[PDB]
């Protein structure tokens, strides 16, 4: 955000937005399409550490959002 | 030590493997993530952070 830009490009171009989303479901979707598919897929173990990923990526949406 | 409260109640010090979370808990598939992020609720209430 700096003004005196001149708007020859911004006349002309595609602007797009990418701060993070809001919702606690928004986060939590957008954070289970960032690490996926194959962070996920590569286990060897279905039951603990699967637990793991699960519990660290709710506490993550959960204190970022604590700000609110 | 706030977030390390934050790190007691929702670790819990174990797996349990067969409890309710405060906020529900999972199935072993992926699509089955998707569903259950479909489930939540859009707006919340503050007592899921424990906050009044």
């Amino acid at each position: 955000q700096h003004p005196k830009f001149p708007l020859g490009l911004l006349q002309k171009t595609l602007k797009v937005t990418n701060e993070p989303p809001k919702g606690l479901k928004a986060g939590l979707y957008k954070t289970f399409t960032t690490i996926i598919t194959q962070e996920f897929i590569d286990k060897v173990d279905h039951s603990n550490w699967r637990s793991l990923i699960f519990t660290i990526c709710f506490l993550h949406s959960i204190v970022i959002e604590r700000k609110k | 030590e706030l977030f390390i409260t934050y790190g007691e109640t929702y670790l819990k010090d174990g797996i349990f493997g067969n409890d309710y979370f405060f906020p529900q808990n999972p199935s072993a598939e992926l699509i089955k993530y998707q569903e259950y992020i479909a489930k939540v609720p859009t707006v919340d209430n503050p007592e899921v952070f424990g906050l009044h």
